[PDB]
């Protein structure tokens, strides 16, 4: 038959993954692959969440 | 009073028999009726 | 021939006939004790008549008693037509006593009732025949009616009373007549001027066993699974012709119920459960110029046209809670007979079961309204405008109105059938539960 | 809310009703059961069919057990709707059961009108009388066939189908005697119809075809069954007048255990009549009209539930000198006895003593041995023949004591009891137990 | 025989049964163990004028109204036993 | 709803068991008393029985005619009637509110109610067609009731 | 209606009953703007009501009904609509035509 109300339900992979996320808000326009710095929070102020954008496909 | 599990519940087709039907349906059999070899255009006739 | 339906066996037949327990073609019939049944007549206390009480001690004249009929001569006080029932509404109660315990009560009312919703076909009309005149009888005719008892015991042999078992006490039959009796010695409100007192006899058909069943029942103690009648008269909200009266009525009852059974009724003319209208059968010359609608076609006061009943809608709440989802009068006049007893109820009459098959003698289901703290039912009644005087109007109107004529229905009766158990033991006896 | 708060609402007065719970009703186990086969078989009639002839038929053996028995009937109308009254039964005047080349029972249309008048109902009976007679107004020249199913034990209850494989030795024979005269059929009244056809006659039997176990079964075990007889005598009925009510002490030469006694009184002249004619709507021909004449019944309309026209006042059963019960009046015999008993509704003129609980049933119930009983005596008191007849106002508007000066025609009385017998089937050959 | 009503003119039957107006199996006829069942009809000659009452309340058993000829409709139905078998929370017919 | 239309009903988990189920109609008059025939039956054109999807069973407007023509009998066919039709000579205009029951097996007997508590992962449907045109309602004969 | 049974129920009597006993100030006047016409609105005007429910959970967060654990049980809302509604298909016992 079936295993009703106790079943493991579906956590992230409902909605599907997100390819985006915040990775462009300050997103890269040039064709070439931009130099990549790592997140390293320095700030004790003024953090961001930009998601380094990492050219996974180059030219 | 009263469960109701019907929203993920499968079909009464997959709980049928297949197997206790109707008769047996003696109607399709096998093609045991092979016409003569006789002649053609290939293996013409021979003479009298 | 059949050989070609005995030889078409599949699997499909194993659920019918593989390993069969059963034939059909050999009936064992179950040998049984040596009885006979004795058809002997009851003196009456009391003289009878039109407004008389009397009574009857259940002589003990045989071991155990089933069916009792109460024996009526009447006279005709006017023409066929002018009667309905008569020798059932004369019997205006019976109530069953033992050892000075009330055990039951019937009134004319219910014996109405009861037929109304339980009687059927020719078992109906053979009861129709045995309490009124029948054949266009006129005038000055005289006719013994039989009208049967319905206590527990009076149906089935199977709760025969133990007489024999209640050395003890006495058992009783109380019996209260009408004061009046349409067509008999009234006609609507007047008096019938030279009508006849009725003669009355009582009937109890006891049974003789044999010496060993005898000596059984005398000596051991019994209980037996009965039916009690409880029975409440009250107001009806009176039917409006501007609206829709309603009414909310304490179910002041008690016992595992079998079934709740009601009636409206105008307590001026017996039986009448509807309105009066001036269509044919639905009132006193009904269909022509003479016709009156303050006046019922007495032979033809029952009808099944429920346009001319009153109830709209009803709910049996208990204890505040619904009981079950409303339901429109026409439900519980047609429905629920015809699922729960299997006959046709005339308009006006209605019932709700709790048992699955609330006629038979089996507890098939009950409701314990000695476990309800607040019982009551809930009535809307329909909106009294149509004019009974004009067929267009009773006859072309619709589901939510009645007659005009349907405010006269002022008086309800409510019924309900439970289940006690009489204890019978060292001679004496009554019932297990009070309430 | 709803049924749950019922079910909850659970106390002591449930016990004896829900408690310790032996079963439910809602799973139903049906039973296994043996394989069989039903088919209709055509008998050969030996003999000459035609009216007032004897003719006969041999069950064939087409199967191992047999129960219905229909004889159909070709008719045609010797004259208009309202002429003919039940004539296929009528016409069937008489059968003859015989095994072994020994009576087992035997039936009369006479009889088959009483138990009808008894025992069937409802839509029964109607469904009844249209396979033995015209009921949807007819005219002359009509030709119908008619079905008369026959009341045999083996033709009411498989139950008790009979083994013809068991009498290897043995047949099962049929003999039948058909009327002389019909009503509207060859004669109307007392004339013949000139031209009027002979009957076209077939007779069917219903063979039960076993499966292979259960037919071993019964060829080769004993068996016993307890069946159903038919006792019946006529005698002269007391002739009643204007001036007197006829008594008569009719002794009852009868034997073994009997369910029940039926009689009626009748008029030999014309079939069914059992009561008196009137000119009163369907109490004679014409009557309402100018023509009405109460020396002819409207035959169509030949039995009524008129009782002022019965001709019985009261009557009672003695056995060696006993009354068996107090005196009752034939109106008793006529609709309580049936009441309690049967549940169907029985013609004036037709009566009933049962001395079993349910002498409708398979099942013994109680029964008088009249083969203990060495002077059983059936007392009859006769109703005064005073009424006039074709007077309405003295039809209709007379006393319980009285009837109508017709009633004298009813000369004829018919005494019926049913009783059991044990029949026995062993080694090949048939029987019975008692004589 | 098999009910113990009234059957309607036009409306036919035939039990395979001892009493099928009952809930509890009385014998039955296999169908599905039949290559080939066949309901053999023959109908009445057509011959009444229906207009007038006397040709047809007088006329023969084989004989029947020229208005008969409308019934042109045949409905033929069957009842059967099947089993209803319920388990794991599911449920379906035995046979398919 | 509607004449002729198809309508279905899922059947609720209120209690455990099921058995009697009768549809309530409410139709008027077109015409005057002795127009109409069994009408509330009539207007049930078929109806069908479903578990899981499966059809269990299938009842025809023609069938519970027949059904009541061979089966149902003395006053529990005539209180029948009376739950179908309109019997006491009623006219046009006339509104009424009949019930027609249904005739599966556990409509009949209690023996066979339903199990729906037994049936926890399927569900149960009845599917009702409504008759195009029923005689004395909407339509006489082929005539429309304007 | 939860797993079958009857939890509550409301009339038409009891949202008025209730907004008039217990709503208040800028609360009941939005709460009118909802469910009538409050700005002189003419004949043949169209507008969207909207009532919002009542029931313990349409009332608080905190009591919210855990469908989620309620996996085998459905939840329903079983409504009526009146049969008559003053100023819009009835005015007193006058049907708009």
């Amino acid at each position: 038959k079936n295993l009703q109300a106790q079943n493991f339900l579906t956590a992230t992979q409902w909605i599907g993954v997100n390819t985006q996320g915040s990775s462009l808000k300050n997103a890269n326009y040039d064709l070439r692959a931009d130099p990549i710095i790592p997140k390293a929070d320095v700030g004790p102020w003024m953090m961001s969440s930009v998601d380094p954008n990492i050219y996974q496909k180059p030219l | 009073i009263n469960p109701n599990g019907e929203r993920d519940g499968t079909g009464s087709y997959v709980t049928e028999n297949m197997c206790s039907m109707t008769l047996e349906s003696q109607r399709g059999l096998v093609n045991r009726y092979i016409t003569p070899p006789g002649v053609t255009g290939v293996v013409q006739q021979g003479g009298e | 021939g059949g050989l070609s339906q005995l030889v078409a066996y599949g699997a499909q037949d194993v659920y019918l006939t593989g390993n069969p327990q059963i034939t059909f073609f050999k009936t064992v019939y179950r040998r049984y004790t040596n009885f006979a049944i004795e058809s002997i007549q009851q003196t009456i206390n009391g003289s009878v008549g039109f407004g008389n009480k009397v009574s009857t001690q259940i002589s003990r004249n045989g071991d155990l008693i089933t069916d009792i009929v109460v024996e009526f001569v009447l006279t005709k006080g006017g023409n066929g037509g002018t009667t309905y029932y008569p020798a059932e509404e004369l019997l205006q109660d019976v109530e069953l006593e033992i050892g000075g315990q009330r055990i039951d009560k019937h009134y004319n009312d219910w014996f109405r009732t009861y037929d109304a919703l339980f009687r059927m076909n020719d078992d109906r009309y053979n009861y129709r025949r045995m309490t009124d005149w029948v054949n266009n009888e006129l005038v000055g005719a005289q006719k013994r009616f039989y009208v049967p008892l319905i206590f527990f015991f009076n149906q089935t042999p199977g709760l025969a009373l133990p007489l024999i078992a209640l050395q003890y006490h006495e058992v009783k039959l109380y019996f209260t007549l009408a004061s009046q009796v349409q067509g008999v010695n009234y006609n609507g409100s007047s008096a019938i001027a030279g009508a006849a007192q009725p003669t009355m006899s009582v009937w109890v058909d006891y049974i003789f066993l044999d010496t060993q069943e005898r000596t059984r029942f005398a000596q051991l103690p019994h209980e037996y699974l009965i039916e009690q009648l409880q029975f409440t008269g009250s107001e009806t909200a009176t039917p409006s012709a501007t609206t829709q009266a309603s009414q909310n009525i304490r179910l002041n009852f008690n016992h595992p119920t079998k079934y709740l059974a009601w009636n409206f009724n105008n307590p001026t003319n017996y039986g009448q459960y509807t309105a009066l209208a001036n269509i044919p059968g639905a009132c006193s010359g009904a269909g022509t110029a003479a016709a009156t609608v303050t006046t019922p076609d007495y032979g033809n006061t029952g009808t099944y046209n429920e346009q001319l009943a009153v109830l709209d809608s009803a709910k049996i709440q208990l204890n505040g809670q619904d009981r079950f989802a409303t339901r429109k009068g026409s439900y519980f006049n047609k429905v629920q007979p015809y699922q729960s007893i299997g006959g046709v109820t005339p308009a006006g009459v209605y019932l709700y079961s709790f048992a699955l098959k609330p006629a038979g003698r089996q507890p098939s289901g009950t409701c314990n309204f000695s476990r309800i703290d607040n019982a009551t039912l809930s009535l809307t009644y329909k909106t009294c405008s149509i004019d009974a005087t004009s067929p267009a109007a009773v006859l072309g109107n619709t589901e939510t109105v009645t007659a005009n004529t349907a405010t006269l229905l002022t008086a309800l009766n409510i019924y309900a059938k439970n289940y006690n158990v009489l204890r019978i033991m060292s001679g004496m006896g009554g019932l297990a539960y009070a309430n």
